[PDB]
Protein backbone atom coordinates (compact mmCIF):
# COMPACT_ATOMS: atom_id res chain seq x y z
CA UNK A 1 0.00 0.00 0.00
CA UNK A 2 3.21 2.25 -1.02
CA UNK A 3 5.14 0.63 1.29
CA UNK A 4 8.53 0.72 0.13
CA UNK A 5 11.30 2.01 2.43
CA UNK A 6 12.36 5.23 2.39
CA UNK A 7 15.97 6.42 2.60
CA UNK A 8 16.03 10.43 3.53
CA UNK A 9 19.27 12.85 4.04
CA UNK A 10 18.62 16.58 5.39
CA UNK A 11 21.02 18.95 5.62
CA UNK A 12 21.46 22.20 8.19
CA UNK A 13 23.58 24.93 7.72
CA UNK A 14 22.49 27.11 11.10
CA UNK A 15 23.62 30.62 11.67
CA UNK A 16 22.89 31.69 15.29
CA UNK A 17 23.38 35.58 16.33
CA UNK A 18 24.29 36.32 19.80
CA UNK A 19 23.78 39.95 20.33
CA UNK A 20 22.61 41.22 16.66
CA UNK A 21 25.78 40.21 15.05
CA UNK A 22 28.75 40.93 17.78
CA UNK A 23 29.23 37.08 18.31
CA UNK A 24 27.69 34.29 15.19
CA UNK A 25 28.24 31.12 15.36
CA UNK A 26 27.84 28.17 12.35
CA UNK A 27 26.48 24.89 12.43
CA UNK A 28 26.64 22.64 9.20
CA UNK A 29 24.83 19.16 10.04
CA UNK A 30 24.73 16.10 7.59
CA UNK A 31 21.20 14.04 8.83
CA UNK A 32 20.61 10.31 7.42
CA UNK A 33 17.11 9.19 8.45
CA UNK A 34 16.84 11.60 11.44
CA UNK A 35 20.24 11.00 12.65
CA UNK A 36 23.10 13.50 12.43
CA UNK A 37 26.19 11.95 11.20
CA UNK A 38 28.97 14.64 10.41
CA UNK A 39 29.31 18.19 11.75
CA UNK A 40 31.01 21.34 11.10
CA UNK A 41 31.05 23.78 14.00
CA UNK A 42 32.58 27.07 13.36
CA UNK A 43 33.57 26.39 16.54
CA UNK A 44 36.05 23.82 16.00
CA UNK A 45 36.80 24.91 12.39
CA UNK A 46 36.87 20.97 11.32
CA UNK A 47 34.57 18.28 10.30
CA UNK A 48 33.98 16.07 13.27
CA UNK A 49 31.34 12.39 12.43
CA UNK A 50 28.72 12.37 15.20
CA UNK A 51 28.25 8.88 14.22
CA UNK A 52 30.60 6.06 12.71
CA UNK A 53 28.35 6.09 9.43
CA UNK A 54 30.05 9.88 9.10
CA UNK A 55 33.83 9.10 9.73
CA UNK A 56 34.54 8.90 5.91
CA UNK A 57 32.93 12.18 5.07
CA UNK A 58 34.96 14.22 7.96
CA UNK A 59 38.05 12.71 7.38
CA UNK A 60 37.70 13.45 3.52
CA UNK A 61 36.33 16.80 3.76
CA UNK A 62 39.11 18.04 6.52
CA UNK A 63 41.59 16.92 3.54
CA UNK A 64 40.05 19.73 1.16
CA UNK A 65 41.97 23.04 2.41
CA UNK A 66 39.93 25.20 0.12
CA UNK A 67 36.53 23.72 1.59
CA UNK A 68 38.05 24.11 4.88
CA UNK A 69 38.91 28.11 4.11
CA UNK A 70 35.33 28.60 3.06
CA UNK A 71 33.55 27.60 6.13
CA UNK A 72 35.73 29.44 8.37
CA UNK A 73 34.97 32.21 6.52
CA UNK A 74 31.43 31.76 6.29
CA UNK A 75 30.62 33.27 9.36
CA UNK A 76 31.83 36.44 7.50
CA UNK A 77 30.61 35.78 4.19
CA UNK A 78 27.20 34.03 4.34
CA UNK A 79 25.83 34.51 8.18
CA UNK A 80 27.11 38.06 8.66
CA UNK A 81 26.15 38.90 5.28
CA UNK A 82 22.30 37.24 4.90
CA UNK A 83 21.88 38.95 8.48
CA UNK A 84 22.03 41.92 7.16
CA UNK A 85 19.97 41.21 4.02
CA UNK A 86 17.09 40.32 5.75
CA UNK A 87 17.24 42.40 8.82
CA UNK A 88 15.24 44.92 7.84
CA UNK A 89 11.61 42.79 7.58
CA UNK A 90 13.12 39.80 9.61
CA UNK A 91 14.59 40.83 12.69
CA UNK A 92 12.79 44.48 12.75
CA UNK A 93 9.42 43.01 11.71
CA UNK A 94 6.64 44.86 14.29
CA UNK A 95 3.02 43.98 14.08
CA UNK A 96 0.60 45.03 17.02
CA UNK A 97 -1.57 42.16 18.35
CA UNK A 98 -5.35 42.29 18.31
CA UNK A 99 -6.71 41.52 21.81
CA UNK A 100 -10.22 40.66 22.14
CA UNK A 101 -12.14 39.65 25.72
CA UNK A 102 -15.00 37.59 25.85
CA UNK A 103 -16.79 35.14 28.06
CA UNK A 104 -16.82 31.08 28.57
CA UNK A 105 -17.86 27.59 30.29
CA UNK A 106 -15.41 24.79 31.01
CA UNK A 107 -15.50 21.37 29.74
CA UNK A 108 -23.76 31.43 34.55
CA UNK A 109 -20.22 31.98 33.15
CA UNK A 110 -16.95 30.39 34.43
CA UNK A 111 -14.21 31.72 32.03
CA UNK A 112 -13.11 34.84 30.93
CA UNK A 113 -11.46 34.71 27.61
CA UNK A 114 -8.23 37.30 26.53
CA UNK A 115 -7.49 36.50 22.79
CA UNK A 116 -5.10 38.18 21.37
CA UNK A 117 -3.98 37.95 17.53
CA UNK A 118 -1.53 38.37 14.94
CA UNK A 119 1.33 40.01 16.41
CA UNK A 120 5.02 39.30 15.50
CA UNK A 121 7.57 38.67 16.83
CA UNK A 122 6.77 35.93 19.26
CA UNK A 123 7.16 37.28 22.69
CA UNK A 124 4.35 38.95 24.64
CA UNK A 125 3.36 39.61 28.41
CA UNK A 126 -0.32 39.15 28.75
CA UNK A 127 -1.74 39.43 32.35
CA UNK A 128 -5.23 39.78 33.96
CA UNK A 129 -6.09 42.00 36.86
CA UNK A 130 -9.59 42.33 38.80
CA UNK A 131 -9.94 46.00 39.53
CA UNK A 132 -6.01 46.66 39.94
CA UNK A 133 -4.83 43.41 41.40
CA UNK A 134 -3.44 41.22 39.21
CA UNK A 135 -4.86 37.66 39.20
CA UNK A 136 -1.45 34.68 39.11
CA UNK A 137 -3.41 31.87 40.57
CA UNK A 138 -6.69 30.50 38.03
CA UNK A 139 -4.72 32.09 34.60
CA UNK A 140 -4.18 28.63 32.39
CA UNK A 141 -3.24 29.48 28.84
CA UNK A 142 -2.98 27.84 25.18
CA UNK A 143 0.61 29.30 25.62
CA UNK A 144 2.47 30.99 22.41
CA UNK A 145 1.19 29.57 18.76
CA UNK A 146 2.72 30.45 15.86
CA UNK A 147 0.90 30.55 12.51
CA UNK A 148 3.87 29.88 9.99
CA UNK A 149 2.69 33.01 8.28
CA UNK A 150 4.83 35.64 10.60
CA UNK A 151 2.48 36.14 12.81
CA UNK A 152 1.35 34.28 16.50
CA UNK A 153 -1.52 33.89 19.02
CA UNK A 154 -2.41 32.99 22.44
CA UNK A 155 -5.22 32.62 24.82
CA UNK A 156 -4.85 33.42 28.22
CA UNK A 157 -7.65 32.14 30.22
CA UNK A 158 -8.86 33.22 33.48
CA UNK A 159 -11.29 30.51 36.04
CA UNK A 160 -13.55 33.24 37.70
CA UNK A 161 -16.81 33.39 38.67
CA UNK A 162 -17.27 37.46 37.38
CA UNK A 163 -19.13 39.00 40.57
CA UNK A 164 -20.87 42.09 39.18
CA UNK A 165 -19.47 45.27 39.96
CA UNK A 166 -15.99 44.38 39.28
CA UNK A 167 -13.91 45.17 36.42
CA UNK A 168 -11.55 42.67 34.92
CA UNK A 169 -8.73 43.73 32.47
CA UNK A 170 -6.75 41.89 30.67
CA UNK A 171 -3.31 44.24 29.73
CA UNK A 172 -0.72 43.52 26.69
CA UNK A 173 3.23 44.56 26.24
CA UNK A 174 4.54 43.95 23.13
CA UNK A 175 7.89 45.41 21.40
CA UNK A 176 4.88 46.91 18.99
CA UNK A 177 3.45 49.33 21.09
CA UNK A 178 5.70 52.06 23.20
CA UNK A 179 2.11 51.39 26.20
CA UNK A 180 0.49 48.48 26.98
CA UNK A 181 -2.89 48.03 25.47
CA UNK A 182 -6.19 47.10 28.00
CA UNK A 183 -9.28 45.58 26.97
CA UNK A 184 -12.18 45.59 29.89
CA UNK A 185 -14.95 43.40 30.77
CA UNK A 186 -17.20 44.91 33.68
CA UNK A 187 -19.66 43.68 36.28
CA UNK B 1 18.04 44.71 -2.56
CA UNK B 2 20.33 42.41 -1.17
CA UNK B 3 21.39 38.76 -2.27
CA UNK B 4 20.58 36.58 0.06
CA UNK B 5 23.83 34.21 -0.40
CA UNK B 6 23.50 30.26 0.08
CA UNK B 7 26.55 27.23 1.11
CA UNK B 8 26.91 24.80 -1.58
CA UNK B 9 26.72 21.20 -0.61
CA UNK B 10 29.67 19.00 -1.30
CA UNK B 11 29.89 15.98 -2.32
CA UNK B 12 30.70 12.49 0.48
CA UNK B 13 33.42 9.68 0.01
CA UNK B 14 32.14 6.73 -2.21
CA UNK B 15 32.97 3.49 -2.93
CA UNK C 1 21.18 34.27 21.48
CA UNK C 2 19.05 36.67 19.92
CA UNK C 3 18.00 34.66 16.15
CA UNK C 4 18.77 31.74 13.99
CA UNK C 5 18.61 31.29 10.43
CA UNK C 6 18.95 28.10 8.73
CA UNK C 7 19.20 27.01 5.16
CA UNK C 8 17.86 23.23 5.16
CA UNK C 9 17.08 21.05 2.09
CA UNK C 10 16.34 17.93 1.81
CA UNK C 11 16.38 15.00 -0.58
CA UNK C 12 13.99 12.26 -0.29
CA UNK C 13 14.19 8.14 -2.29
CA UNK C 14 12.36 6.68 -3.60
CA UNK C 15 10.07 9.13 -3.85
CA UNK C 16 13.01 11.85 -5.75
CA UNK C 17 11.81 14.69 -3.95
CA UNK C 18 13.50 17.45 -2.45
CA UNK C 19 13.14 20.77 -0.95
CA UNK C 20 15.34 24.09 -0.33
CA UNK C 21 14.51 26.24 2.00
CA UNK C 22 14.98 29.64 4.55
CA UNK C 23 14.35 29.63 7.96
CA UNK C 24 14.24 32.43 10.24
CA UNK C 25 13.09 31.80 14.40
CA UNK C 26 10.74 28.82 12.65
CA UNK C 27 9.23 31.33 9.84
CA UNK C 28 9.82 30.23 6.39
CA UNK C 29 12.01 32.62 4.62
CA UNK C 30 11.73 31.62 1.04
CA UNK C 31 12.03 28.37 -0.78
CA UNK C 32 12.77 26.83 -4.24
CA UNK C 33 9.80 25.44 -6.71
CA UNK C 34 12.13 22.72 -7.83
CA UNK C 35 9.36 22.15 -10.76
CA UNK C 36 9.50 25.54 -11.76
CA UNK C 37 12.66 26.45 -11.23
CA UNK C 38 12.34 29.51 -9.58
CA UNK C 39 12.46 31.40 -5.84
CA UNK C 40 9.22 31.57 -4.26
CA UNK C 41 8.95 34.39 -0.94
CA UNK C 42 6.72 33.11 2.09
CA UNK C 43 5.21 36.94 1.92
CA UNK C 44 5.31 39.24 -1.07
CA UNK C 45 6.88 42.21 0.82
CA UNK C 46 9.86 39.99 1.20
CA UNK C 47 10.61 39.38 -2.53
CA UNK C 48 10.68 43.25 -2.95
CA UNK C 49 13.05 44.21 -0.35
CA UNK C 50 15.69 41.07 -0.78
CA UNK C 51 16.35 38.43 -3.78
CA UNK C 52 17.79 34.82 -3.80
CA UNK C 53 19.88 33.05 -6.93
CA UNK C 54 17.67 30.11 -7.08
CA UNK C 55 20.13 28.34 -10.07
CA UNK C 56 22.14 27.49 -6.55
CA UNK C 57 19.84 25.56 -5.08
CA UNK C 58 19.30 23.05 -7.75
CA UNK C 59 23.22 22.29 -7.68
CA UNK C 60 22.88 21.40 -4.09
CA UNK C 61 19.47 19.39 -4.59
CA UNK C 62 21.84 17.03 -7.42
CA UNK C 63 24.26 16.95 -5.01
CA UNK C 64 22.19 15.86 -2.39
CA UNK C 65 20.79 13.21 -4.83
CA UNK C 66 24.28 11.62 -5.20
CA UNK C 67 24.87 11.86 -1.15
CA UNK C 68 21.57 9.96 -0.54
CA UNK C 69 22.33 6.99 -2.53
CA UNK C 70 25.91 6.96 -1.21
CA UNK C 71 24.89 7.10 2.20
CA UNK C 72 22.01 4.14 1.62
CA UNK C 73 24.49 1.93 0.08
CA UNK C 74 26.80 2.92 3.40
CA UNK C 75 23.94 2.40 5.71
CA UNK C 76 23.82 -1.18 4.51
CA UNK C 77 20.57 -0.09 3.01
CA UNK C 78 18.76 0.84 6.05
CA UNK C 79 15.38 2.96 6.05
CA UNK C 80 14.29 5.23 7.74
CA UNK C 81 11.74 4.54 10.67
CA UNK C 82 8.17 6.45 10.17
CA UNK C 83 7.22 8.55 12.64
CA UNK C 84 3.99 9.43 12.80
CA UNK C 85 2.83 13.73 13.34
CA UNK C 86 0.36 15.25 15.64
CA UNK C 87 -2.11 17.11 14.50
CA UNK C 88 -4.10 20.15 15.49
CA UNK C 89 -6.83 22.54 13.84
CA UNK C 90 -6.52 25.85 14.69
CA UNK C 91 -8.60 29.29 13.44
CA UNK C 92 -6.38 31.94 12.59
CA UNK C 93 -8.02 34.17 14.79
CA UNK C 94 -11.53 34.54 16.78
CA UNK C 95 -14.35 33.93 14.78
CA UNK C 96 -17.01 36.12 13.94
CA UNK C 97 -20.17 35.79 11.99
CA UNK C 98 -19.76 37.07 8.39
CA UNK C 99 -15.97 37.80 8.42
CA UNK C 100 -13.80 35.87 6.79
CA UNK C 101 -11.44 33.60 8.80
CA UNK C 102 -8.39 31.01 8.13
CA UNK C 103 -8.57 27.31 9.51
CA UNK C 104 -5.20 26.07 10.22
CA UNK C 105 -4.47 22.35 10.15
CA UNK C 106 -1.10 21.91 11.76
CA UNK C 107 0.84 18.87 11.82
CA UNK C 108 4.14 18.18 14.06
CA UNK C 109 6.38 16.15 14.68
CA UNK C 110 6.60 13.66 11.98
CA UNK C 111 9.22 11.91 9.46
CA UNK C 112 10.00 11.30 6.98
CA UNK C 113 8.29 14.49 4.90
CA UNK C 114 5.44 12.52 3.22
CA UNK C 115 2.09 13.48 4.19
CA UNK C 116 -1.58 13.83 2.63
CA UNK C 117 -3.92 16.23 3.35
CA UNK C 118 -7.68 16.49 2.91
CA UNK C 119 -10.12 19.29 3.83
CA UNK C 120 -13.63 18.48 4.24
CA UNK C 121 -16.75 20.78 4.83
CA UNK C 122 -19.61 19.26 6.02
CA UNK C 123 -18.18 15.50 4.93
CA UNK C 124 -17.65 16.68 1.12
CA UNK C 125 -13.33 17.43 0.37
CA UNK C 126 -13.36 20.81 -0.25
CA UNK C 127 -10.19 22.65 -2.01
CA UNK C 128 -11.22 26.56 -2.96
CA UNK C 129 -8.34 28.83 -2.12
CA UNK C 130 -6.24 26.26 0.14
CA UNK C 131 -2.78 26.34 0.34
CA UNK C 132 0.39 25.35 2.38
CA UNK C 133 3.68 25.38 3.56
CA UNK C 134 6.92 23.72 2.92
CA UNK C 135 8.01 20.96 5.32
CA UNK C 136 9.58 22.97 8.14
CA UNK C 137 12.24 21.56 10.02
CA UNK C 138 12.67 21.05 13.76
CA UNK C 139 15.39 21.14 16.27
CA UNK C 140 15.20 17.14 16.47
CA UNK C 141 15.08 16.81 12.27
CA UNK C 142 11.22 15.37 12.41
CA UNK C 143 8.80 18.21 10.20
CA UNK C 144 6.49 20.58 10.46
CA UNK C 145 3.99 21.41 8.06
CA UNK C 146 0.55 23.83 8.00
CA UNK C 147 -2.01 23.83 5.71
CA UNK C 148 -4.79 26.52 5.03
CA UNK C 149 -8.46 26.78 4.38
CA UNK C 150 -10.08 30.39 4.14
CA UNK C 151 -13.71 30.34 5.15
CA UNK C 152 -16.48 32.53 5.99
CA UNK C 153 -17.84 31.01 9.25
CA UNK C 154 -21.25 30.13 9.66
CA UNK C 155 -23.42 28.41 12.26
CA UNK C 156 -24.53 25.93 9.61
CA UNK C 157 -20.64 24.37 8.60
CA UNK C 158 -18.63 22.13 10.29
CA UNK C 159 -14.80 21.45 9.14
CA UNK C 160 -12.40 18.87 9.53
CA UNK C 161 -8.67 18.20 8.59
CA UNK C 162 -7.82 14.26 7.48
CA UNK C 163 -4.21 13.60 7.69
CA UNK C 164 -2.36 10.25 6.20
CA UNK C 165 0.90 9.44 6.78
CA UNK C 166 2.82 6.12 6.81
CA UNK C 167 3.12 6.01 10.67
CA UNK C 168 -0.57 6.19 11.16
CA UNK C 169 -3.02 2.96 11.86
CA UNK C 170 -5.95 4.94 9.59
CA UNK C 171 -5.70 8.48 9.22
CA UNK C 172 -6.12 11.65 11.65
CA UNK C 173 -9.61 13.56 11.28
CA UNK C 174 -9.37 16.62 13.18
CA UNK C 175 -12.63 18.44 13.55
CA UNK C 176 -13.65 21.99 14.19
CA UNK C 177 -17.06 24.06 14.37
CA UNK C 178 -18.34 27.11 15.10
CA UNK C 179 -19.32 28.09 18.77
Amino acid sequence: GDTRPRFLWQLKFECHFFNGTERVRLLERCIYNQEESVRFDSDVGEYRAVTELGRPDAEYWNSQKDLLEQRRAAVDTYCRHNYGVGESFTVQRRVEPKVTVYPSKTQHHNLLVCSVSGFYPGSIEVRWFRNGQEEKAGVVSTGLIQNGDWTFQTLVMLETVPRSGEVYTCQVEHPSVTSPLTVEWRA
Amino acid sequence: MGMFNMLSTVLGVSI
Amino acid sequence: EEHVIIQAEFYLNPDQSGEFMFDFDGDEIFHVDMAKKETVWRLEEFGRFASFEAQGALANIAVDKANLEIMTKRSNYTPITNVPPEVTVLTNSPVELREPNVLICFIDKFTPPVVNVTWLRNGKPVTTGVSETVFLPREDHLFRKFHYLPFLPSTEDVYDCRVEHWGLDEPLLKHWEFD
